[PDB]
RNA sequence: AGAUGAUCAGGUUGAUAGGUCUGAGGUGGAAGUGUGGCGACACAUGGAGCUGACAGAUACUAAUCGAUCGAGGACUUAAC
RNA sequence: CUCAACGAGAGACUCGGUGAAAUUAUAGUACCUGUGAAGAUGCAGGUUACCCGCGACAGGACGGAAAGACCCCGUGGAGC
RNA sequence: AAUGCCGGUAUGAGUAGCGAAAGAGGGGUGAGAAUCCCCUCCACCGAAUGCCUAAGGUUUCCUGAGGAAGGCUCGUCCGC
RNA sequence: UGAGGUGUGGGUAGGGGUGAAAUGCCAAUCGAACCUGGAGAUAGCUGGUUCUCUCCGAAAUAGCUUUAGGGCUAGCCUCAA
RNA sequence: GUGACCGAUAGUGAACCAGUACCGUGAGGGAAAGGUGAAAAGCACCCCGGAAGGGGAGUGAAAGAGAUCCUGAAACCGUG
RNA sequence: UUAAGUUAGAAAGGGCGCACGGUGGAUGCCUUGGCACUAGGAGCCGAUGAAGGACGGGACGAACACCGAUAUGCUUCGGGG
């Protein structure tokens, strides 16, 4: 049937992208926790 | 009740 | 006595024992012809080990191969390759790719 | 009772026609043993149809022989081959136009193979 | 349809008594050998009583 | 006879299976040719043609050559 | 259905290749009548039973799968 | 001895399964062919099982070698 | 042919949204989504608790208790003076 | 610079291309995996095999030391 | 030779013991890394563009580290041969 994940790169970059998270202090804290753990991929 | 309806 | 070991070729050991239990103790002249006609497709591998043992007897010791007889015909198990087969409703059952050590020892009678 | 050979009856008829015609051109084919046993009676029946040589027997044989070329650079069909070569070759012999010779088992499935030839 | 107890080694070996397979009906080929299973054409020489028919 | 084993009929001084021939039964009047009709069609050749496992004949084909298993018969007591 | 009988295909059966899973205290794991935590393959008395498999059925192993959902308790919780 | 955690290995067991739906034969390569290549029949879809073009994947496309592991078998073949 | 299906781009976020109203749905999750922290919450409840030998050896009773399968004090046990 | 601190299921999640592989749309969750020999001196050469893998012959103190490679237990599988 | 008795051996396969192996990484040694601290220092970096990354740069195939189209680097001042 139609499953949950229907991929679209524009929607992914609009919702979970770098500029979406840099536009609020919430996503800035998300990126700070991402850098503090040392993950290679910071955002979508 | 004791209904055998195990899933 | 000459010895040849297969050492990690891809065949399950239980299927190799079904040929090795009957090939054991026979003369080598009546042993290749058993392997040619069985057919039981581990038997070409057992044939390769048997010809390797006969050639090791002929070249390294000169044991006059027409007089040879099979002495030791044990089958051991090698390392198992682990594979997973998907099933219904997300079960992920395990599949064992078995591996055997085929060893044939020939000597005089 | 005849064999079913694991096929549908239409598939049985098509495979038997294919094997009969292919035996009729190539004169020696290698199949399984039970296919050989089912094929030999049909092949000798079609040779018996070729023995008569009349138009009605040829039209009976045309309903079974498939349209494949028998002899190259001669434009001979298989149906012409039955009534030109095989019938004249087996004019004296009364039955037994084929023999089956068994081979060893097959590698891929353990199938006992057989050689079929027109004799 | 669920095994109540596991099978022991001895019961498993007793069940595997008849799992062995027999020696084929192999005989001397009159042309070359060796050897040839009965009622089949020899794979070595391709002969059968006694013409080379391949 | 039968899931497979097994059982039964048989393996070239022989009818075990297939083919061939002749039959039983089934279906119903084959193809081609000719006649009548503008034609669809009908009639004659002709109980025709065809026919899977049902019979009887016939070694034409396959059951080849071969190989394996298989006993030298314990001791007492009564007559021999 | 009375009342079921055939036929076709796929699986099941045989062979060749590959090859899991639930479960599992150990197990050389009969029946009857009793006894027992009050419903016994394992206890007592008796009755039967050469060893090992293959194809089937599902009466038992209070079978397996889910720390019963019913009922009760918790000076547990959640929604109204 | 926690329906403990992790790792290894058994039982079930050479058992279930090997995932809709047509293949057959003759040549070729090769150590090895029911599965690879060629040819001839036969079969299937055909308001598609045809053509292209998004989203998506991103090298999966072509050629030459190769076959360890992955092709639920094999493999000389492949989206390896 | 319509209170129609569907594509793309968007909006409403959990004591909230949305609901032709079922306690339905909100990423296989819903009488209150998921993740991380308080947090090793708490559990009068169930399970578990790892070497040996010797000496002595119980109780399942009374009272009280939002107490009845929990607790406290007496009764019974052990060691020392 | 020091431990009546740990020694590869321990000690940082991470002694090793580790916040990596992998899972999730996302926030986030999050592994497993050390050891030849002192020195590669890593088995020239011969035979079987298509190769892998063996048996000789060599290097080495040890080749049962030969690429998850020091020692190598038990479950498990085998042969007498 | 008969009749009646009494015994051994029988193994398709199996059980126990012993011998020889395979699988596996427990144990024993063993650190290349960690955990606590001590005595001192250092406690900020950035529009003269930070922290952190993407993309690249080696004759040579991918990655770690290093570096930035002056790219596996470039000067000056010392150490060292």
């Amino acid at each position: 049937m139609k499953r949950t994940f229907q991929p679209n790169n524009r929607k992914r970059s609009k919702v979970h992208g770098f500029r979406s998270r840099m536009s609020s202090k919430n996503g800035r804290l998300v990126l700070a926790r991402r850098r503090r753990k040392g993950r290679k991929v910071l955002s979508a | 009740a004791a209904a055998a309806a195990a899933a | 006595q000459a010895k040849a070991v297969a050492r990690t070729v891809r065949i399950a050991p239980r299927k190799a024992r079904l040929v090795m239990d009957l090939i054991r103790g026979k003369q080598v002249g009546e042993a290749v012809s058993i392997l040619n006609l069985t057919p039981r497709a581990a038997s070409p591998i057992i044939e390769k080990v048997l010809k390797s043992a006969i050639a090791n007897a002929e070249h390294n010791y000169e044991m006059d191969a027409n007089n040879l007889v099979i002495s030791q015909a044990f089958v051991d198990e090698g390392p198992t390759l682990k594979r997973f087969r998907p099933r219904a409703m997300g079960r992920a059952s395990q599949i064992n790719k078995r591996t055997s050590h085929i060893t044939i020892v020939v000597s005089e009678k | 009772s005849y064999r079913k050979l694991g096929r549908t009856s239409a598939q049985r008829k098509a495979m038997l026609r294919d094997l009969t015609t292919d035996l009729i051109i190539n004169e020696r084919i290698e199949t399984t043993e039970t296919r050989a046993k089912e094929l030999r009676s049909v092949v000798e029946k079609m040779i018996t149809l070729g023995k008569r040589g009349d138009l009605h027997a040829r039209r009976q044989a045309a309903a079974y022989i498939r349209n494949e070329v028998a002899n190259e650079e001669n434009n001979q069909d298989a149906l012409q081959k039955l009534f030109s070569d095989i019938a004249t070759r087996y004019e004296e012999r009364q039955g037994g136009y084929t023999r089956i010779m068994k081979l060893g088992p097959r590698r891929g499935d353990g199938a006992p193979m057989a050689i079929i030839e027109l004799v | 349809a669920v095994p109540f107890r596991r099978t022991s080694k001895m019961k498993k070996r007793l069940r595997r008594t008849h799992f062995k397979l027999n020696v084929p009906g192999m005989t001397e080929c009159p042309s070359c050998g060796e050897m040839k299973l009965s009622h089949r054409v020899c794979k070595a020489c391709g002969s059968y009583n006694g013409k080379d028919i391949n």
